[PDB]
């Protein structure tokens, strides 16, 4: 890496790094009371909480905050989707804890047909046996995507997007010089990611129907 | 956008 790629990883590691999930989210995890209802709670919390720690480390990727105060939020909006279901990859594959956060999920009104994409998903990111840099940088990644709905300047976020599209491919080759396909690996878990945001208005609709409450943050960002 | 609160945190 050059030392302007290696300070852009670092910052981009050092804000990564923060993220966990809140000891009493943790506590409710184990402690809660077990049905449908209290489980879609639980992640409602999780979900709102993560949203805002998304903004957080957007608003720390290089050039963003200096983008139309709205394509930004074109960005947030279009990603959000993508990056909780990035992390949850992450921490499945990092694990139990996470053995008893499984089992709210698969009890909390997502239909069958949703979970088991996410599963299989969760298992397909196993596979590629990724790093702290690879998760923090493709997020990043997903994030800083110029195909959103609403992007207006396509361009200047294409622009911000590439240095770090070619950190990681630098990254692949340090790390795994006997693994070339790698980089394209991870490019095409990020089209099976894409799939979520399909998956998630779906559970979306059915929790609606079964009348579920979301949050102020969550109603805005999803449109409910 | 509308989108009050996001534009808010985004501060
Ligand atoms: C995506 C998700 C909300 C965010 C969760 C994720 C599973 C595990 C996680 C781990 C985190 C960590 O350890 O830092 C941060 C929260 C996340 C990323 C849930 C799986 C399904 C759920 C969901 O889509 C959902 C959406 C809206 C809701 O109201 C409720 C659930
Ligand atoms: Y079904």
């Amino acid at each position: 890496l050059t030392p302007d790629q290696q300070t852009l990883l670092h910052f981009i590691m050092d804000s990564y790094n923060k993220q966990r999930m809140p000891q009493e989210i943790t506590n409710k995890i184990l402690k809660e009371e077990f049905s449908a209802e209290e489980n879609f709670l639980i992640l409602t919390e999780m979900a709102t909480n993560h949203v805002q720690v998304l903004v957080e480390f957007t608003k720390k990727l290089p050039g963003f905050q200096t983008l139309d105060h709205e394509d930004q939020i074109a960005l947030l909006k279009g990603s959000a989707v993508e990056a909780m279901f990035l992390r949850s990859a992450e921490i499945f594959n990092k694990k139990g804890h996470s053995d008893l956060l499984e089992e709210r999920i698969r009890n909390s009104g997502i239909s069958d047909e949703y979970i088991t994409p996410m599963f299989s998903f969760y298992k397909s990111i196993g596979e590629l046996k990724m790093t702290q840099e690879e998760y923090a940088l493709l997020t990043a990644i997903v994030i800083l995507s110029p195909d959103r709905q609403y992007i207006k300047d396509r361009e200047a976020v294409e622009k911000l997007q590439e240095p770090l599209l070619d950190v990681l491919q630098k990254l692949c080759k340090i790390h795994q010089p006997e693994n070339p396909q790698h980089f394209a690996c991870l490019l095409g878990r990020l089209t099976e990611l894409r799939t979520f945001n399909h998956h998630h208005a779906e559970m979306l609709m059915s929790w609606r129907v079964n009348d579920h409450k979301f949050t102020p943050l969550l109603c805005e960002i999803w449109d409910v | 956008e509308r989108h009050k609160i996001l534009h808010r945190l985004l501060q």
